[PDB]
């Protein structure tokens, strides 16, 4: 990431049929298959490099990147539920009290006798 | 032509006598240049500036999107439709009709590209 | 310097006297014209202002 | 072992390849502009020859009494310098002799080593005092000493017999001194005015008094073994006396070590530049001053680390070794091991190297062959920043991007004060008379305290620095003491050194309390002590009797009793001042003065809202910025649980109050401030049904923005908003932008941006003709330069700022500067935002800036000494230890061979400000004139020159911070015809927004517009410059707006009429033309009929 998190993320999708079709299975061959593989982890890596980690979470919170993977392989094939299932962590950057209490929005006592 | 302007006349009797006009004022200012006239600004001032800087009008916006969205929808459906509704040559060649073509500039500046 | 009222280019001088300022020790202001030719429809019998004002 | 160990070593210089061409080009080009002459060196050594001479053909005597040494010498001119205690017969049972002097000559010029120095360099000559003249029982209670000021005086005093008779009195005066500054040895100095007079050759020789080779037992001579009765011990006098004993040894085995490698000369050449550019030398730094590592200490340390150095006697530096690699082994070895709180280094210089991990609270470098102890005279915090300088050189060798020999080896750092370091605090003390300090002084002075502590300097500035660091604590890094007034020269007739300045009889006039400060820890409002138990602890007593009625007990917010000592913060005086102010006070004397005026005026310059406690709010508060973000994120709540036809994806704030550059600080309710209505992106879901033409895809834009203005009115009715146009970009006119008022008091202006503006935008660039190619690049340029790579820039930005605190109050100083001086406008905020920003992220060779002046002078510096013409500023920026590779540095670097081949005299491009965020480099620096550009780095230079010539003061700040108000042509004084502070933010307040938009314009200021519409219609003939910030700078009530003028030389000088120029004119005859002057007046006259006052003209 942009924060310098490295992060793994496992994304899922589903091939639908159209409302025309009449055969009751709609399979994708080889090729398709490896071109939505490739284009869906060139979104991925791209907007996850294109964002922070603070914006990235607040940008799965919506699930717009999913909806932004349908409106990109609309030209390739037809998909009904596309999923990010995953989401680990690898290695942590060095802790800033900056960072995380600037994302979160000092103190004195009582005199004790 | 930068810093200029274009003044169209009535006719030429109009133009003429504004010509004769002007040459009569160079010679003014040739032989008394103390009867010449006086250039007056309509000054402006806060109201100018605060008509700079004020909000526009929500009326003149909303008919300004609408007669334009109206003319311009009719554009792209007139170009998509003429270039796809298979042009043909005067001697029997058929112009080349492709997914999703709404344009045949495209199509003309496209060969001047490649 | 007060005869300077034609170019040989054939253009023509319009000085204006200018409303003085409060703290400042008339001011000329200098616009030039010159009828304009063309064979375009809506540019019919014009005239070519150089200089124009504010 | 051996094969995979020469495998290592060739791996080492096929990595270390390249470096050997740049630096063996570097250290021979550099050692070519310092080397001597031989024929300095043969002029100077007959100079040593008919001195030896003299000191050959001095004569000597025997046993004499002590009353008829003080009736021989104030019976001469010559003044004997006894040091304090003075001998007195009671004490002293003994008498003095003086026989033949054993002669050498000492220094780097003994060394082989010599050198062009600007000021001058020393060429020591030992004179060792006999053994016979040596009593079995002479170090005890400063015996030797007076032998040897008996001695000294008495051989001054027979030179001058000599040098009378031989006439040189004419060209040779003569002087006391003292060797690295130490206040018990006194030495000779003589030098020449202006054959043997070398004046051109600018040396001073230095003549000394020495004792021979072991002639006391380092039994009783180490530093644990007392020499003074009345047990504490005398270490440095110890030391003193051994390395004067043991010069000798020193030279022969450094001579050997000089016949065993061969670029020892230029190696040690290095380490002096290194020393005499960093800010060290040779002087003492016990006495309130910094120094203790010259040549001689450094070639010590260089035959140690030959000898070895490491843990199990390895070899570190090896004779077949060059300059440079001399000079890196020496440096990796500083950096990476420590010498005063880990351990300690030992060698038999007389066997292999050896490191002993037990501290002594002192750098201690042992030496075996007559028990030495090298580096007893530097303190712990000389050797602490002197371990951290190490470590930035490390850091300045192993960085293999950059070019940073010119940052190693060109900047004496020591030139400021105030840019080397970052706090500095004077101190004024007057203490009186020696017997006055017992009343005059809040510590004590004894017997035991003048034999630990024998100069009152060295005790005073050890007592000081005591009590700074235990009051400080770890709200500092580093601390030092600067003791300006300090004499180390004093003429033959008098006992010592002695002065009247400073309110007391001593050598000094005030001291500079000198901090590098801890930036994360700085602000802490309580300083955290001990726990809290059931008997008091040592630590819990020493806390109590070192604070008294600041000390308190108290319990925390989990209810933690500990013992603690909060204050008070204030914006104008900082934390540290108050309680520096106060321990300086208590436990030094009750009558010290201290002050720090120049951080007290910069905080006051700094402004202040109009915000309950913002008297007290500190510099690095974030209160505003933190209610802006909530209110920021409320809206985002709002508008991102909208519903419209398309789903929605981003909304990303790009606002300067989010990259913390904000000149006002952000009120509720401030509608006159123009970073009032900060940008917001609002990009959407991709979808094909795109319009094709730009001005129907901005109108689909505001159809997006009407009905989200429509739904937001028709949900959420407290919320007030607007449309309003957008002009900064030409030729798209139908940019209109929606302005947002929260009912909090916060305005933000939403502008959308989508996958087809810069396709359309790419589409016009291809379909225009070459003509026209450079105004549209220049458009597009600041097209993306405004949209997405200020998105890029405020994210990182912000990750950058959230780890730099501190760069929130120069950036917005740094504007501040530059709004007075007329050149914001002209220049883009990114771009200046970067000149502000580089010296932080690249601190070489300062420290890292933790204080907002010490930054500022770097950035004014930077700016001053950029020779922009050459060298391109290339910005990693990252947060400290995604970093840019070689790449991608040769690429930019190609892009400068473009650049410099494009445009040479900067008529098309200035400064080359470059980063990640940025592979261009061009795309911020247009829109500008060259005068402008060239203008603001000369007034930088003006400002580097004026530092360098009047020190620092209230004064020279004031003028570096006023405009100048000269060389322009023509000035326009305006006015505005109501006061703007309150209603811009600035406290000496509007409660709420009026029901009237038009009431709002009002309100807002045409300033800006007006200025940049004159510069519009007068582009080509006229450049333009005033205020955007009226409530900041119209004075005392905030109204006031100057107009300056400048004219281009291509349209003061006369050209011929055309038809395109652009301008107003006059005619001088029948084809030449100038401008109207008085036309151009009286028109901006017309324009600003009702605010202009003040008008002159050059």
């Amino acid at each position: 990431t942009s924060d310098d998190y490295v992060l793994r993320i496992f994304a899922i999708a589903f091939t639908r049929k159209q409302a025309n079709q009449v055969k009751r299975h709609s399979y994708a061959q080889s090729s398709h298959i490896r071109a939505i593989r490739k284009v869906i982890s060139e979104i991925l890596t791209k907007e996850v490099q294109g964002s922070t980690l603070a914006q990235l979470t607040s940008k799965l919170i919506p699930e717009v990147i999913n909806k932004e993977i349908e409106n990109a392989t609309k030209d390739i094939f037809p998909l009904q539920n596309i999923h990010v299932r995953k989401v680990k962590l690898l290695k942590q950057p060095k802790f800033d009290v900056g960072a995380l209490m600037a994302l979160h929005g000092e103190e004195k006592g009582k005199k004790v006798t | 032509p930068r810093n200029t302007a274009l003044l169209k006349f009535v006719d030429a009797a109009s133009i003429n006598n504004c010509w004769n006009a002007l040459k009569k004022y160079s010679n003014l200012h040739a032989k008394h240049p103390n009867e010449l006239f006086e250039w007056t600004y309509t000054t402006p001032s806060f109201t100018t500036f605060v008509n700079f800087y004020k909000p526009l009008d929500i009326d003149y916006l909303k008919e300004d999107i609408h007669t334009h969205m109206a003319i311009f929808e009719q554009r792209e459906a007139q170009a998509q439709e003429d270039v796809q509704s298979s042009i043909v040559d005067e001697d029997g060649f058929t112009l080349v009709v492709g997914k999703n073509t709404k344009s045949l500039n495209s199509i003309r500046k496209k060969i001047l590209n490649k | 310097i007060e005869d300077i009222s034609a170019m040989k280019n054939g253009f023509i001088v319009v000085p204006f006297k200018l409303p003085d300022h409060k703290a400042l020790p008339a001011s000329l202001h200098f616009m030039f014209a010159k009828r304009h030719q063309s064979s375009n429809s809506n540019e019919s019998d014009c005239l070519f202002l150089v200089n124009l004002p504010l | 072992t051996a094969t995979e160990s020469y495998d290592i070593h060739i791996a080492r210089e096929t990595a270390e390849l390249f470096k050997s061409n740049i630096f063996k080009l570097q250290i021979d080009e550099l050692l070519e502009q310092v080397k001597l002459k031989q024929k300095h060196v043969l002029k100077v050594e007959k100079f040593l020859h008919k001195l030896y001479d003299i000191l050959q053909e001095i004569p000597d005597w025997e046993e004499k009494s002590l009353a008829e040494v003080d009736s021989f010498f104030k019976n001469k001119i010559v003044s004997v310098p006894f040091v304090d205690p003075k001998p007195i017969p009671q004490n002293t049972n003994y008498k003095f002799n003086y026989k033949k002097p054993d002669i050498s000559l000492i220094g780097s010029f003994a060394l082989k080593a010599g050198i062009y120095q600007p000021n001058g360099s020393s060429i020591d000559t030992l004179l060792t005092m006999p053994k016979e003249l040596f009593e079995k029982k002479d170090f005890l209670n400063f015996r030797c000493l007076h032998k040897r000021s008996v001695y000294l005086a008495y051989l001054t005093h027979h030179l001058l017999i000599l040098l009378k008779k031989d006439k040189l009195d004419s060209f040779l005066q003569l002087e006391y001194s003292y060797f690295d500054n130490d206040p018990l040895l006194p030495i000779l100095r003589i030098s020449c005015s202006k054959d043997y007079n070398f004046y051109k050759t600018r040396f001073s020789i230095n003549l000394l008094i020495g004792f021979p080779y072991k002639v006391f037992e380092p039994k009783k001579l180490l530093p644990n073994r007392n020499c003074i009765r009345i047990l504490p011990a005398t270490p440095l006098y110890n030391f003193s006396v051994l390395s004067s004993s043991t010069h000798e040894n020193y030279l022969k085995y450094l001579y050997k070590t000089k016949k065993q490698t061969e670029s020892f000369v230029e190696a040690t050449v290095l380490g002096r530049l290194w020393l005499q550019q960093r800010g060290f030398s040779s002087n003492m730094s016990h006495s309130g001053s910094l120094g203790g590592f010259g040549t001689f200490e450094f070639t010590i340390l260089m035959a140690a680390l030959l000898n070895g150095g490491g843990i199990n006697s390895n070899k570190i530096l090896l004779h077949g070794f060059s300059s440079y690699q001399l000079f890196k082994g020496v440096i990796k070895y500083l950096a990476t091991m420590d010498l005063c709180h880990d351990g300690h280094l030992q060698f038999h210089s007389n066997p292999a190297s050896k490191y002993i991990d037990e501290g002594f609270q002192t750098p201690t470098l042992f030496d075996k062959s007559t028990k030495v102890n090298i580096l007893t005279k530097m303190t712990v915090s000389s050797y602490q920043i002197l371990k951290e300088y190490a470590g930035e050189t490390l850091r300045m060798l192993n960085n293999v991007v950059q070019d940073q020999f010119s940052n190693i080896f060109l900047t004496n750092i020591s030139r400021f004060d105030n840019l080397k370091y970052d706090l500095c605090y004077d101190v004024q003390l007057p203490l009186g008379k020696y017997n006055n300090l017992e009343t005059s002084l809040a510590a004590t002075f004894g017997s035991m305290e003048r034999v630990k502590f024998i100069t009152l300097e060295n005790f005073l500035a050890h007592k000081i620095t005591n009590v700074a660091r235990y009051a400080l604590g770890d709200r500092i890094k580093y601390i030092q003491i600067e003791m300006v007034g300090q004499k180390s020269d004093f003429p033959i007739t008098k006992r010592k050194v002695y002065s009247n300045t400073g309110g007391n009889h001593f050598n000094f006039d005030f001291v500079r309390v000198k901090l590098i400060v801890n930036p994360s820890e700085c602000d802490k409002l309580v300083t955290k002590g001990p726990a809290h138990s059931e008997t008091m602890s040592t630590e819990a007593a020493v806390f109590k009797n070192f604070w008294g009625i600041k000390s308190s007990l108290r319990r925390f917010k989990d209810g933690s009793i500990t013992h603690c000592c909060v204050w008070s913060t204030s914006s104008s005086e900082p934390i540290i001042s108050s309680i520096v102010n106060f321990a300086l006070q208590k436990h030094v004397s009750k009558k010290a003065q201290i002050s720090n005026e120049t951080i007290k005026k910069f905080h006051n310059f700094l402004p202040l809202p109009n915000l309950p406690s913002s008297a007290k709010t500190s510099v690095l508060n974030l209160s505003s910025f933190f209610n802006l973000k909530k209110s920021f994120d409320d809206l985002y709540k709002i508008i991102f649980q909208m519903k419209l036809p398309l789903s929605v994806k981003s909304i990303l704030p790009v606002g300067s109050a989010f990259r913390y550059t904000s000149l006002c600080q952000p009120v509720p309710f401030a509608y006159s401030d123009p970073d009032f209505f900060q940008d917001v992106i609002l990009e959407f879901e991709t979808s094909p049904k795109w319009p094709d033409e730009i001005t129907s895809l901005e109108k689909a834009k505001t159809a997006f923005l009407l009905k989200i203005q429509e739904e937001l009115s028709a949900n959420s009715s407290t919320y007030r908003s607007f449309f309003s146009r957008d002009e900064s970009i030409p030729y798209n006119l139908e940019i209109v932008t929606l302005n947002i008022l929260t009912p909090e008091g916060y305005g933000f202006k939403f502008r959308v941006l989508t996958e087809r503006d810069e396709i359309l935008y790419l589409r016009a660039i291809a379909n225009a003709r070459n003509e026209l190619k450079p105004e549209l690049e220049a458009t597009f340029l600041k097209f993306t330069a405004k949209y997405l790579a200020s998105v890029r820039h405020t994210r990182t930005l912000e990750n950058i700022s959230h780890s730099y605190q501190f760069y929130s109050p120069v950036v917005r100083l740094f504007k501040r500067w530059l709004d007075t001086h007329l050149l914001l406008g002209h220049i883009t905020d990114e771009l200046a935002e970067l000149i502000a920003i580089k010296p932080f992220v690249d601190p070489a060779p300062y420290f890292i800036p933790g204080s907002l002046e010490n930054g500022f002078l770097k950035v004014l510096k930077f700016i001053s000494q950029w020779n922009w013409k050459d060298d391109p500023l290339i910005l990693d920026l990252v947060k400290p230890e995604e970093r840019l590779t070689l790449a991608q540095y040769k690429g930019i670097q190609m892009n400068f061979t473009n650049l410099r081949n494009s445009d040479p005299n900067g008529t098309h491009l200035q400064f080359f400000v470059a980063s990640k965020n940025d592979p261009s480099g061009i795309l911020y620096s247009s829109g500008i004139p060259l005068p402008i550009a060239t203008r603001l780095t000369a007034l930088a230079k003006v400002a580097v020159n004026l530092l360098q010539t009047h020190g620092l003061n209230q004064q020279t700040i004031n003028l570096l911070f006023t405009p100048g108000l000269k060389d322009y042509d023509f000035v326009v004084d305006l006015r505005t015809p109501i006061g703007l502070k309150s209603s811009c933010g600035i406290l000496s307040a509007p409660s709420n927004f009026p029901e009237n938009l038009n009431d709002l314009s009002e309100k807002m200021d045409p300033t800006y517009q007006l200025v940049k519409y004159l510069n519009l219609k007068y582009k080509n003939s006229l450049i333009l410059s005033s205020r955007k910030y009226i409530g900041v700078n119209g004075g005392e009530k905030g109204d006031k707006n100057v107009i300056t003028g400048l004219i281009k030389p291509l349209f003061k000088g006369a050209h011929k009429f055309r038809v395109n120029l652009d301008c107003n004119v006059k005619p001088v005859d029948d084809e030449n033309v100038i401008l109207n002057k008085e036309a151009i007046f009286h028109e901006i006259a017309a324009f600003g009929n009702d605010m202009v006052i003040n008008f002159e003209t050059d």
